[PDB]
């Protein structure tokens, strides 16, 4: 029900990346989507990655394909984010968030259906390269 | 598993004919496969010379009327061989020659596009050197 | 002013009954694992918000279909192989005299009998080793089998295995499964957090009595459930929150001997033992068992009062199935004496060992008419298990004192699968509806 | 004819880093007809990835490929001591086929 | 798509109603737009999810009743009636598209509400 | 020509005889030959209803040549309208769009969606 | 292939009920003039004896389950009026097309 | 009238209750199980073999749908008074029972030409 972030210090260019975001109050094998979002200082937000908690289906950005790797470990309920070939102009703030499927009934004029809903946001860590 | 062998290292003179053989163990018929003959110069990139597919032999637009590719099917006491003959070679033909096979059995295999295909299994490489 | 407008795909559902097919995860088995459809690795769970559904675990129809599907899966593997019809004859049985201990004085018996060979007009005198629970004397001595006057003897078929395989009970098109997400749910009452799914989770068809095997665990606290807590004729299911490991073993080294009987058939029996005769036993932890009993007596005082003494006792009496904890690991059937665990009185590094007995004649699903003869397993059988539950009943006193007596029980196989299907409810979706609007056609 | 240009010409890395090699065609290959080959000095060439991002039988999962427009990228993560050779990108969309120019990978 | 939004210049006085606008690219005209409120120096939180008409779900945890949502064809309005001393932040849009294997999430430029 | 008679022709000559292939995709004990006929009938029902369910969510139910308002992207194919219908056949066109089939199948689902009743209901 | 040991009579019948539940819904949707539509409109008027509620109370406060429970006694007559109105509109279109 | 209630009326008086007969065309391995399964399979197949023929000609969801083919004088030389007011449905199907195959063949190529003529209309 809560998210705790742990980020490293400065990152040298042309190296690897490693981030984590530990959950607390809920299992990691439940039906919930975990999203890794990036935000540069000054500009708008930018979604990077999404991973399903009860499956192997992962989704990445089409502009950063073959560069982002999101893994999960069910030992102590962790999910890790890796981004190789770090560009020196990629200093930003990273956020871990949750999203789940909602199909509530309220008898709307349109049908619609199930959609995605964000419930828990993250604090965000600063990565300076 | 398919294993390909070729001839040995030989030297030549400007004005003779060169015959290179290519034997393959594991291929039943040459109707389900296609044979490609390529070369590689020492210090340069690879170059496609010719091929034979569906019992039809062809070459590129740079070696037309110069080389000759032939093949034979499964003889009951010998592996199926493929021969490449080069007539009237020039002194810039010292290179390593390669004989590759490609399976053309599946239509939706993705390894071939209307004859133009990639190479999956490679041979050994015959070193041909010509000098005065 | 207003016109009728039809809508296709409204979230309206009713209660109905249908058939649920199998779906497993991609050497033969008793349960048909390879005959089910493969499982979708990305299951779709729809969290239906603002919907309060009333569940009742004691009126579910999934357990009555699951028991029938489990029974029908057992009577199909014993058919196409050898049946032991002329086996039970007048046996001449003596005791054993080997490198043996004191506790195995009357258990093992060395029997001899005649049997028909491949020729119809010839005989053959052979010998075997039988247990004490499989022979009955007729008042060297004369003995016979136990099921020769009650049922028909057929052998357990030596090509199949008896390991549990997790299966999923999916739903066909037009139906759905509602699942409640309450971690402190007692199987009866309302639930405001429901989820629509298609298939269930991994359920292992494990059979046991008086001690719930591997199964599944709880989330927050030890759960107590019962159909009627006032009447003393209903079983009480206790679900733990932590697993307790138990190591069962049998130090015997049995060899299999094939007596070729009838034409084209065979009969597997016990040969000669190479070594010593030691008792099969199960070791359980003493430190964690007292803490789980403390959690049970802490979660049990909410229904009986804060000043009630809880005294645990063993089984009263009956047959061999109810009085002893019966299970099967490795290939043989074990019956263990659990009179040393239920011994405590709660007021307001060592290991406990329990000896067991190996049985070869098993009357499954408490039926009369069908029996089974398990083949001898060659080698040492050592297994480990997790006790994640308990089945306890109580007796009625004079209702004047402040004491209670809880005893382990069982016998009915419906309670072993009601602790896992206590949250799933099959519903039928109806997508058509009408509503008044202000739109007109053309 | 298609003229494949490989980048870079000469690089150097060590054990642990990732190597990214780009290949740019002349025209636009919408059908993703491309293949990647490696060759040790002295031995025979070996096919690794055919048709953009499909792996061959025996190739480990540490090699990856991607295709976008006219750009074909080959990424090698967790580089070992048995991958130092010459890499080539070859198209087979039109007749005839054309190889690259080579990419020498050295140890640092 | 692409979340064509207003720039970060928006004037507002103490006691006025502000109607922030999020638009589409005139190609879809039927979607759901999230509204994220990022405070300066603090982490962003989820507030509302607007669409065709009013709200499609519920408000966030700790949201007063002065925030309202509306929709008209291609525009999605977030209306604030009263302005307190904590009603200035960065308001970002958001739109999800695709399936479980081709999921994409497009953010917006983000406006900046000022106070006078 | 007959059933599958225009397999060797181009895309412009094989798209006129769709009515031949549009009518051949659909048509007592428990012995070894009694269950195979029931299996074949159930499979023939399954291989027709699954193909007919895809045309219902796209708005092309009951039409053989149906076209929608989905714009053709330039990254899927870089050919003209003369090197496809007059040169390539149906067995070679399916191999080139195999990596972009699911994208068109997902874009065709929302089209018949962004074209549904809105407030006009009030 | 097809084996009916325990799981052959439960896999075929599921597809049978799936085919039947698809075909019955398609046949019930085809006779009303909405083959392939979801928010299609009709021509029959809404009577005030079925539900006297306003338009601002149903679409913003009510639920589909409560709406199915409320007008459950006036369900078949709406289907009969729709079945009559579709045939009447088809006969009117055939009368208009004959000129 | 009910199910098959207008079987004795004329062709003009029975063409108004077509929705009654159009809605009654769809709805352990013992002896009474395989018969019910074969009956359900036969009903599904008999519904699908008529729905496919309705969908080829272009009458998906219509019962009095109109075509574009002309009526030949060699099939029936009767007027509109001796057909819709004198003959019934049990005699009209036997009157032109030798000419149904050519009508079913002509109803296909005209729909194909109408569908391929629509492609040259939106291409302007
Ligand atoms: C199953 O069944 C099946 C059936 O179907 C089968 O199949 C089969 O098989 C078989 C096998 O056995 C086969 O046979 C084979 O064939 C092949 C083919 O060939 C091809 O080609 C060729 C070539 O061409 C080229 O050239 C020409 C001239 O110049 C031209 O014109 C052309 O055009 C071309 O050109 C091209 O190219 C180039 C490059 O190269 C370029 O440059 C250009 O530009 C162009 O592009 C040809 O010629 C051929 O033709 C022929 O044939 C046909 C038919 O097919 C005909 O029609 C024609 O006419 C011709 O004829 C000819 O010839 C023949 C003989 O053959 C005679 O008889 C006559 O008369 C005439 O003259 C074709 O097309 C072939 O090749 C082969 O041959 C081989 O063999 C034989 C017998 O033995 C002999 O005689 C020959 O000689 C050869 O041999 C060779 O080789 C080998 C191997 O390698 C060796 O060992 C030997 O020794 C020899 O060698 C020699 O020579 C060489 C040269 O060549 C040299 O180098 C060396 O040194 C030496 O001296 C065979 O025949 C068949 O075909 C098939 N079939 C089908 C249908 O296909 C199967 O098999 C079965 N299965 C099982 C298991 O069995
Ligand atoms: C009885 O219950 C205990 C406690 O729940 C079970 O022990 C657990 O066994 C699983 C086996 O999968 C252990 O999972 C481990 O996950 C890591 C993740 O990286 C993996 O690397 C390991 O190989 C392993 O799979 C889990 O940690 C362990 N929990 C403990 C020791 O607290 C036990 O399996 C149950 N059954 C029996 C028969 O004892
Ligand atoms: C509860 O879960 C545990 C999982 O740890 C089960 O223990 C495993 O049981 C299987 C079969 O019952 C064992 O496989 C057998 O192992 C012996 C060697 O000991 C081998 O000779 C047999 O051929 C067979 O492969 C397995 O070893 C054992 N342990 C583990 C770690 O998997 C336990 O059986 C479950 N309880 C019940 C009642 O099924
Ligand atoms: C059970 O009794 C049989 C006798 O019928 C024993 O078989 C004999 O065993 C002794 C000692 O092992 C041998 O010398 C004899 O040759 C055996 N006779 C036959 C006919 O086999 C058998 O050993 C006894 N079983 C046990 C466990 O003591
Ligand atoms: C097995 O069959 C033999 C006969 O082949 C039985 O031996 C006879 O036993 C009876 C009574 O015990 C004696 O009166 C006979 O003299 C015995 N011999 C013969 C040749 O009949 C034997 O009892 C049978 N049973 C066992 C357990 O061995
Ligand atoms: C089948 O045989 C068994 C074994 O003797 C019988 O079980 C016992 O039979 C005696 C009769 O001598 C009873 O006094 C006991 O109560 C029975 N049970 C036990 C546990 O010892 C059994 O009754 C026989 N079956 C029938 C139908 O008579
Ligand atoms: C269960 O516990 C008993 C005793 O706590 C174990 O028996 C011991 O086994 C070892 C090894 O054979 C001997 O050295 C000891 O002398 C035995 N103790 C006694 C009191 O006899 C037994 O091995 C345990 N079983 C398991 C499976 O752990
Ligand atoms: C049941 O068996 C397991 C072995 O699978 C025992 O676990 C071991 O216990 C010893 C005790 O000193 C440890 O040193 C080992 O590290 C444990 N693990 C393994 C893999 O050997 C367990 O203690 C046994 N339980 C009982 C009650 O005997
Ligand atoms: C439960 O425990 C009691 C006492 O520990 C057992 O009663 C004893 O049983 C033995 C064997 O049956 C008798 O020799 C004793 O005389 C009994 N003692 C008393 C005081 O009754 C009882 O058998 C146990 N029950 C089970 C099912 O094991
Ligand atoms: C289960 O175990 C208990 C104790 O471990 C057994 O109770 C013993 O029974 C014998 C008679 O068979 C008495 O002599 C002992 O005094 C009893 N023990 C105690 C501590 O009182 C009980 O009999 C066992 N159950 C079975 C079915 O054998
Ligand atoms: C149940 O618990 C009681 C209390 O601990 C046991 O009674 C003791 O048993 C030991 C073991 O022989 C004796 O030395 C003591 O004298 C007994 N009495 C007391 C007051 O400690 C009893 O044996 C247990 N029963 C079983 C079956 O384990
Ligand atoms: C284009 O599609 C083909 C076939 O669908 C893909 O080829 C498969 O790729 C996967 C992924 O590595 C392999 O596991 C399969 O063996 C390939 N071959 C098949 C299915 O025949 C190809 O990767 C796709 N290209 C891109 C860029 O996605
Ligand atoms: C559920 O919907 C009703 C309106 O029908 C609303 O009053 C109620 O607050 C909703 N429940 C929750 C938990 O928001
Ligand atoms: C044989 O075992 C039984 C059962 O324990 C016993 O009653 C009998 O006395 C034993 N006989 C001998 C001779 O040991
Ligand atoms: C059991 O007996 C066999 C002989 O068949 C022997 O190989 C094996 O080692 C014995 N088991 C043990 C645990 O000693
Ligand atoms: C169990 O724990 C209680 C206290 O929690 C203690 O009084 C009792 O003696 C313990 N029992 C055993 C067998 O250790
Ligand atoms: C019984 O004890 C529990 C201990 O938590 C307490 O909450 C409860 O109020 C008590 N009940 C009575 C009737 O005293
Ligand atoms: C096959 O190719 C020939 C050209 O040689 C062409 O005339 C013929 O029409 C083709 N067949 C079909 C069925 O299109
Ligand atoms: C409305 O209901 C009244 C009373 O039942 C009835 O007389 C009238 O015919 C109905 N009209 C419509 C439009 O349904
Ligand atoms: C039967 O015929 C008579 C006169 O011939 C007619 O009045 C009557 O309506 C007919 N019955 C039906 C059901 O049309
Ligand atoms: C009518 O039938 C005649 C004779 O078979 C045939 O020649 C003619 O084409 C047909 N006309 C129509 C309109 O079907």
């Amino acid at each position: 029900v809560q998210l705790q972030q742990s980020g490293p210090g400065l990152v040298k260019p042309s190296e690897t990346l490693s981030l984590t975001c530990t959950v607390s109050g809920g299992s990691i094998s439940e039906s919930y989507y975990w999203k890794w979002i990036r935000q540069p200082p000054g500009k708008g937000l930018e979604w990077v990655g999404r991973i399903y908690g009860s499956g192997v289906s992962t989704s990445y950005n089409p502009s950063l394909e073959s560069r982002v790797t999101i893994s999960k470990d069910t030992s102590k309920n962790h999910f890790s984010l890796k981004l190789t070939s770090v560009t020196a102009a990629d200093t930003a703030v990273y956020y871990c968030a949750r999203s789940y499927v909602r199909a509530e009934t309220l008898m709307f004029a349109s049908l619609g259906g199930p959609y995605n809903r964000f419930d828990v946001w993250g604090a965000g860590v600063l990565v300076t390269v | 598993q398919i294993h390909l062998v070729q001839s040995g290292t030989e030297v030549k003179k400007p004005g003779s004919s060169v015959t290179v053989s290519c034997k393959a163990y594991g291929v039943n018929t040459f109707g389900l496969y296609a044979v490609n003959w390529v070369r590689q110069a020492p210090g340069q990139s690879l170059e496609y010379i010719g091929q034979i597919w569906r019992w039809k032999s062809s070459a590129s637009h740079h070696f037309r009327g110069r080389v000759l590719i032939s093949a034979v099917d499964l003889t009951g006491s010998s592996p199926p061989i493929s021969s490449l003959e080069i007539k009237n070679l020039t002194s810039d033909d010292t290179a390593v020659y390669f004989c590759t096979t490609t399976s053309t059995y599946d239509r939706w295999s993705g390894l071939h596009h209307d004859g133009v295909m990639a190479f999956s299994s490679w041979g050994q490489g015959t070193l041909i050197s010509v000098s005065a | 002013n207003l016109w009728v407008t039809v809508y296709y795909g409204v979230p309206v559902w009713k209660d109905a009954e249908t058939t649920l097919f199998c779906a497993s995860d991609a050497k033969h088995n008793v349960w048909a694992t390879h005959a089910c459809v493969p499982t979708d690795p990305n299951p779709q769970e729809i969290h239906l918000e603002n919907v309060t559904e009333e569940f009742n675990m004691w009126k579910n129809n999934m357990v009555e279909q699951m028991h029938t599907d489990i029974i029908s899966l057992w009577d199909q593997s014993l058919k196409p192989c050898v049946k032991l019809t002329p086996l039970c004859v007048t046996l001449q049985c003596t005791n054993v005299t080997n490198n043996i201990t004191d506790d195995m004085r009357g258990e093992l018996k060395n029997c001899s009998f005649n049997m028909t060979t491949e020729l119809r007009d010839k005989k053959q005198k052979v010998y075997s080793l039988f247990y004490r629970l499989d022979v009955v004397q007729i008042n060297n001595k004369e003995y016979r089998l136990i099921n020769c006057n009650t049922s028909a003897i057929t052998q357990a078929c030596p090509k199949v295995s008896f390991e549990p395989i997790p299966i999923h009970y999916c739903a066909p098109a037009g139906f759905a499964i509602l699942k409640c997400k309450d971690k402190k749910f007692n199987g009866t009452g309302p639930c405001p957090s429901v989820s629509t799914v298609q298939c269930t989770h991994g359920i292992k068809p494990v059979v046991s009595t008086q001690l719930l095997l591997n199964g599944s665990l709880a989330e927050e606290e030890v759960m107590i459930r019962s159909e009627n807590i006032t009447n003393n004729a209903k079983n009480i299911l206790v679900q733990f929150n932590t697993p307790v490991q138990i190591n069962c073993t049998r130090p015997n080294n049995n060899t299999r001997k094939s007596i070729r009987i009838g034409p084209g058939q065979a009969f597997y029996a016990t040969g000669d033992i190479i070594g010593d005769i030691r008792q099969a036993h199960c070791n359980v932890s003493k430190a964690t068992w007292n803490e789980t009993l403390g959690k049970v007596v802490k979660q049990l005082r909410k229904h009986f009062g804060n000043n009630t003494i809880i005294r645990f006792a063993n089984s009263s009496g009956g047959d061999l199935e109810v009085t002893t904890h019966s299970f099967n690991c490795g290939g043989e059937f074990f019956y263990c004496n659990t009179s040393g665990l239920f011994n405590s009185t709660w007021i307001s590094n060592d290991s406990i060992t329990l000896p067991c007995r190996i049985k070869q004649i098993i009357n499954m699903w408490q039926r009369i008419g069908q029996a089974m003869y398990a083949p001898p397993i060659q080698g040492v059988i050592r297994c480990v298990s997790n006790i994640t539950g308990l089945i306890l009943t109580r007796d009625g006193g004079s209702t004047n004192s402040t004491t209670e007596t809880f005893r382990p029980g069982g016998g009915d196989m419906r309670d072993n699968w009601r602790s896992e299907l206590y949250k799933y409810k099959v519903v039928k979706i109806e997508p058509l509806g009408v509503a008044p609007t202000r739109c007109k056609r053309r | 004819d298609i003229q494949m240009t490989q980048s870079p010409s000469t690089l150097s890395a060590s054990t642990g880093d990732t190597v990214r090699i780009s290949c740019r065609a002349s025209q636009s290959i919408t059908g993703n007809w491309v293949a990647w080959y490696q060759q040790r000095p002295g031995k025979a060439p070996r096919l690794l990835i055919y048709r953009g991002a499909a792996l061959l039988g025996g190739v480990p999962s540490r090699f990856r490929g991607s295709a976008a427009g006219t750009d074909f990228t080959l990424t090698i993560g967790n580089l070992q001591a048995e991958d130092f050779g010459t890499f080539y990108c070859q198209q087979y969309d039109t007749y005839p086929g054309t190889f690259g120019q080579g990419t020498k990978v050295e140890v640092k | 798509q692409s979340a064509l939004t207003q720039p970060s210049s928006a004037s507002a006085s103490l006691g006025a109603s502000v109607t922030l606008t999020c638009t589409l690219s005139s190609g879809y005209s039927n979607s759901a737009v999230d509204w994220h409120q990022q405070r300066p120096g603090k982490g962003p939180q989820f507030v509302m999810r607007v669409g065709t008409g009013g709200i499609v779900g519920s408000k966030g945890d700790g949201i007063p009743d002065r925030f309202s949502g509306s929709g008209s064809g291609l525009n999605r309005y977030l209306i604030i009636k009263n302005i307190q001393e904590e009603d200035e932040s960065d308001y970002h849009c958001g739109a999800d598209h695709g399936t479980g294997s081709a999921f994409v999430y497009v953010f917006g430029g983000g406006t900046k509400l000022t106070v006078l | 020509l007959g059933f599958l008679g225009a397999a060797g022709s181009t895309m412009g000559a094989a798209s006129m005889t769709l009515t031949v292939q549009a009518r051949n995709l659909l048509s007592l004990k428990l012995t070894v030959w009694g269950i195979k006929q029931l299996q074949a009938r159930v499979l023939a029902v399954e291989r027709y209803l699954r193909d007919q369910q895809l045309l219902g969510i796209w708005g092309c139910s009951g039409k053989l040549i149906c076209c929608t308002n989905v714009p053709w992207n330039s990254s899927w194919s870089n050919r003209n309208l003369s090197e496809i219908w007059d040169n390539m056949t149906w067995l070679q066109w399916d191999k080139e769009i195999s990596n972009y089939t699911q994208i068109i199948y997902g874009l065709l689902e929302e089209s018949q969606n962004q074209q549904e009743k809105n407030e006009q209901d009030l």
